[PDB]
């Protein structure tokens, strides 16, 4: 399993799991197969063998991967421990270093250490003297036999009184000690042997893998897959494609039981980023508004429509047919202001059909000038500000005519045809964030290495930089002003008397169709004008993500209260004030699929970081990982057919098919389904989607990271029922809804992880066969997703690991004649029926036996194969079975 | 120090594509790597060096420097991908170094925002030379890609 | 003493997995065969012949001694500790072995 895989040297590992026996005990493996090795020759080979190994103890700080200190000691010759397992070929040693075990040998079981190493279950140890035994007992440390002059180490070292009490007295100071072990070449047998480590230790800094390889993360997908494109620059690249499988190195040693696991990825796009952004709302005092204009409403896929808030310190406004309810109202400074919210329409409807709720307006403080909070209030004491409509006929002049101060102001509406939609399009620098969930128990400790999709079905936030200022003429009564967002965006000002203020806000949202509406990012100004001592206009501004949902647009977090001050003692003055502008958009969970392609966060124009963190126990991972995209075609590939292999019923047309995206879950009697949970990722409470052991679909409660958590109980189990067609097909079943949070070893349920809703696939993935002449089909109506349980191999070269993800799936089929015309039951033996699990059988008339066919089409499972590979004609791969013609 | 690309060769049929930057002053103990920033930037970027106990932080060695494509009609004139555009081309969290004590670091970039804005195609509009650049204080030296194209 | 300029390799500062020793020549300035110790000095009178010429006597051992008695017999007591001295850890910046007392 995991490690990748380097040999010769020494890879090491934590006795760990759930129900983890004793944690601090530690196996050292070393492979010696360049000579091999008797039951006789063991004594001299394992007694040397130790006698080479060095054994050491590491110090840096306890997150790093750099450089600062070691020592080294050996292992004993005299009174050695020392062992061989034949079927593997490992010279192997134990040691137990952590309390209360440090001081003295313990009997380390031949079970929990067989999670490690196989072949020590299927034949026992041997010992010394070319005995065999099944025990292992370990070299107890204090009692080694050193190498300093030949001598013996002490009975109490630092390491021991450091592991004696680890719980805090490993953590030391500054540093953190980690035990460790090496190999100093020699030749015995008539051979050499030195190898390497990939992080995997008894304490193993949670960071991810770098070495031994010359790209950093391996992908086991990459290599096969026709291209031209690149001669010899390429020799550096590490990458991975959309939905298909980067496998991932979370290191990590420190958690006991179940070891729950959130994900943070970082994704952002190379190439320059213009973004279209949709007049959500406008806000804004009449004075501010011309005196007329034209509109009418853009629509909302969450279901909204865009508005225009009137600030109007008249009374009663008049827009439309409408008598209207303060949707706010203020005050300030003895002037009450109110907030009038209007869609428009062909209709004026009493009804709000949309709400805002906890609208959160800075302004600035009249002596201090640093922001004031406030949330406006309908005077039947509303923070769900009722989204009214005003409007009626098109073409037909409405005038919204509300009194700033108790001065008339107008803007009037000419009801619009059509939209004057006026989109944002501007340049701005983004970050886009992303999480997942798991909650992880395998057979791989320390070193949990699994395979995640580098395209979630669970939450994105989108938070990136741009630039606001405020540019305002300071006159000596009035002040004409404006302020600047988004980097076209902007909100304007007319006169603004002393003492007196004016307000504007906007709302942009990504102008689309699922993220429009459903996401939001408000900006609302107040503005004051006023003096002291020095003559001060002054702008104060929060700036809010929200999320209309259930119609209520719902803040999510405000963002920073920036106070801009514009002093001026000489009376005339225009100055500017800067503050940071966050565009932050925080979606909804699976808009991780679907806005994300709705943007094109993802392709062969994406650069991805990767971070990990442990749930409940709280543990983080300082080393950001990376990969990057280059997407290829699918190879493809079948295995042998003659003539001969249709004649005898023992004769057989074997097949093997690839394509490197059409696995999702590695490892034999793997399994798995979904939930989801406020885990903890970071400093917080991500909503993950938490992946979960089992065929067993779950249904946890509670707040998540604590103990407040506890798991509930099965769902639903998933069940491939054996049906009872022609030679029993196999097919899959359950509660089928839950397929959407079904993926098993099986590639044909791989496909519905994301790209579904509600157990009904969007994405087709799996392999997709169809007959002719006599036609029947696979996966398909005629014989349901998952028609038989299938499972991979031994993985790729690609891998460099054993007994992991590859799509080559193995199957057998016959085609026949001499069975034709035959009826289990009356379901009529004559067309293509699978023979249960791997098997298949193939039936044809008693002519068409020759020029009978069938026809494979592997079917991607990760969409994004599809992207500048597509002109290949190998995106989905394409390949056949046949009959020869012979005379 | 030097940027390079081991392809002077470089077929098309390509959006994305890495090099090399040799640049033995800025090894280091795996893993490192950098955050590319403002202009590119070279915010060296490794919690992951220890030097006795010390957990380390941005160090500011440098940026891309630009992206050029060739214009000759007697006089030799360039352009410029401007600095908006390289804090999205380059804005990547890690790159990280491929083997330790020596530089090595990979990026791999687009030619999809490439293709779109310097008017490249597959070999439609093509044909140039087309080099990267970088610059660093690392060894306070313009370090320059070498790729040249044929026009497939 | 004579010496010339000899620097020292760019790669031992690059990565700590490499890292120097410098070795300085100065002849006089060496005290005491004991690498591995740690001691104090006192000053007693050291009988000789017809007198006792006083002088600093070393005594092993990290502690400050305090020595009673006349200096020169088998008869003579060595003393112990005034204040110990002790390479602690003044913590902060990277951890030293900076003696304290």
């Amino acid at each position: 399993l995991t490690p990748p895989v380097s040999a010769g040297g020494i890879q090491a590992y934590l006795l760990t799991g759930s129900g983890a026996p004793a944690s601090g005990l530690v196996l050292f493996v070393v492979n010696v197969s360049n000579i091999q090795v008797s039951s006789s020759n063991v004594t001299n080979v394992i007694s040397t063998v130790v006698s080479n190994i060095q054994i050491n103890a590491k110090t840096e700080n306890a997150q790093t991967g750099a450089t600062t200190g070691s020592v080294t000691v050996r292992f004993p010759t005299s009174g050695y421990n020392a062992y061989y397992d034949s079927v593997d070929k490992v010279v192997f040693v134990v040691v137990s270093f952590l309390y209360p075990y440090t001081t003295t040998s313990v009997n380390i079981p031949l079970s929990y250490l067989s999670k490690y190493l196989p072949g020590l279950l299927t034949a026992q140890p041997y010992d010394e003297t070319g005995a065999q035994v099944t025990s292992v007992s370990s070299t107890p440390f204090g009692s080694l036999i050193d190498t300093s002059t030949g001598q013996q180490i002490l009975g109490t070292n630092p390491v021991l009184t450091s592991y004696n009490s680890y719980t805090t007295q490993a953590n030391t100071n500054m540093q953190e000690g980690v035990v460790s072990g090496t190999l100093t070449s020699f030749t015995l047998g008539g051979q050499s042997f030195s190898g390497s480590t990939v992080p995997v230790i008894l304490y193993a800094p949670f960071i991810f893998s770098n070495s031994p390889y010359q790209a950093g993360l391996y992908n086991p997908m990459q290599v096969n897959g026709n291209l031209g494109s690149l001669s010899s620059e390429a020799y550096y690249h590490p990458v991975i494609w959309g939905r298909a499988l980067i496998n991932t190195t979370l290191i990590d040693t420190y958690a006991s039981g179940s070891v729950p696991f959130t994900f943070q990825l970082n994704y952002s796009v190379p190439g320059p980023l213009t973004i279209n952004m949709a007049q959500l709302a406008w806000i804004a005092s009449i004075n501010n508004l011309p005196t007329s204009f034209t509109y009418l409403s853009y629509k909302f896929s969450n279901g909204y429509e865009s508005f225009l808030g009137i600030i109007s310190n008249s009374t009663q406004l008049t827009a439309g047919a409408l008598t209207i309810n303060p949707s706010g109202n203020f005050t300030i400074n003895g002037k009450k202001f109110y907030v009038y919210l209007l869609v428009v329409g062909s209709t004026n409807s009493t009804t709000p059909v949309e709400y805002v709720t906890k609208l959160v307006v800075e302004y600035p403080s009249s002596t201090n000038f640093l922001p004031q909070g406030v949330t406006v209030t309908t005077s039947s004491n509303k923070y769900t500000l009722p989204v009214y409509e005003i409007g009626g006929p098109a073409g037909t002049t409405i005038t919204l005519t509300g009194n700033w101060y108790s001065t008339p102001y107008t803007v009037q509406i000419t009801v619009g045809s059509t939209p004057t939609l006026t989109n944002y399009v501007s340049q701005i620098l983004l970050k886009a964030v992303a999480y997942e969930g798991i909650n992880v128990s395998t057979t791989q400790s320390p070193y949990y290495s699994t395979a995640i999709l580098s395209t979630p079905p669970s939450e994105i936030s989108i938070t990136g930089s741009s630039t606001i200022t405020a540019q305002g003429k300071l006159t000596a009564t009035s002040a004409s002003a404006t302020v600047n967002l988004l980097t076209n965006a902007t909100l304007t000002y007319e006169n603004i008397p002393l003492t007196q203020y004016s307000f504007n806000g906007i709302i942009v949202t990504p102008g689309y169709a699922a993220i429009n509406g459903t996401t939001a990012m408000a900006y609302v100004i107040g503005a004051l004008y006023n003096k002291t001592s020095d003559y001060v206009l002054s702008f104060a501004g929060s700036q809010e993500p929200m999320q209309v949902m259930n119609n209520n647009l719902t803040e999510v977090t405000t963002l920073a209260p920036f106070g801009l001050t514009l002093l001026a003692p000489s009376v005339p003055a225009t100055e500017t004030g800067t503050s940071p502008l966050q565009l932050e958009f925080f979606t909804v969970p699976s808009t991780s699929y679907i806005a994300l392609v709705d943007f094109g966060l993802w392709g062969n124009l994406t650069s991805v970081t990767v971070s990990a963190y442990d749930t409940v126990n709280n543990k983080l991972s300082v080393n950001l990982g990376y990969f990057y995209g280059i997407v290829i075609p699918p190879s493809i590939s079948t295995a042998p057919y003659n003539y001969q292999n249709f004649i005898c019923p023992n004769n057989y047309v074997t097949v093997t098919i690839y394509d490197p995206d059409a696995v999702l879950d590695p490892y034999p009697s793997g399994s798995f389904t979904t939930s989801s949970l406020p885990l903890k990722y970071g400093n917080m409470n991500i909503t993950g989607a938490v992946i979960f052991p089992g065929s067993s679909v779950y249904n946890p409660s509670g707040v998540f990271g604590y103990s407040n958590f506890n798991k509930g109980a099965a769902v639903t189990t998933f069940t491939y029922t054996a049906q009872s067609g022609p030679f029993s097909p196999v097919a899959l079943t359950g509660n089928t809804n839950y397929l959407s949070q079904y993926a098993d070893n099986n590639p044909t349920d791989n496909y519905y992880f994301i790209q579904t809703v509600n157990g009904m696939p969007v994405l087709m993935g799996g392999l997709s066969i169809v007959a002719s002449p006599v036609s029947a089909s696979l996966p398909s109506s005629t014989s349901s997703p998952g028609f038989m349980y299938l499972l991979p191999s031994a993985a790729q070269v690609p891998s460099p690991l054993p007994g992991m993800a590859t799509p080559n799936y193995n199957l057998n089929i016959y085609i026949t004649y001499k069975i034709d015309g035959a009826t289990v039951g009356n379901n009529m033996i004559n067309g293509l029926y699978v023979a249960s699990q791997n098997t298949l059988i193939y039936v044809v008339p008693n002519g068409s036996f020759v020029g009978s066919n069938i026809k494979l089409t592997y079917t991607t499972t990760d969409y994004a194969v599809l992207h500048y590979f597509y002109s290949t004609g190998q995106y989905k791969v394409f390949k056949t079975v046949s009959v020869p013609n012979v005379t | 120090a030097n940027l390079y690309f081991p392809s002077s060769t470089t077929p098309l049929y390509q959006l994305s594509v890495p090099l090399y930057l040799s640049e033995p002053y800025y090894g280091s103990p795996l893993p490192t790597y950098i955050g590319l920033g403002t202009n590119g930037t070279s915010l060296w970027n490794s919690p992951n060096y220890v030097l006795f106990g010390v957990s380390a932080v941005q160090q500011y060695l440098g940026f891309i420097k630009s992206i050029s494509v060739t214009l000759s009609n007697g006089t030799t004139v360039v352009i410029p991908l401007t600095t908006s555009n390289m804090q999205t081309l380059f804005p990547q969290l890690v790159g990280q170094e491929l083997q330790a004590c020596n530089g090595t670091f990979q990026f791999g970039i687009s030619i999809t925002g490439l293709e779109k804005l310097l008017n490249l195609n597959v070999q439609q509009l093509n044909n140039s030379i087309l080099s990267v650049t970088y610059h660093d204080y690392v060894t306070g030296e313009t370090l320059t890609a070498t790729t040249k194209l044929v026009a497939l």
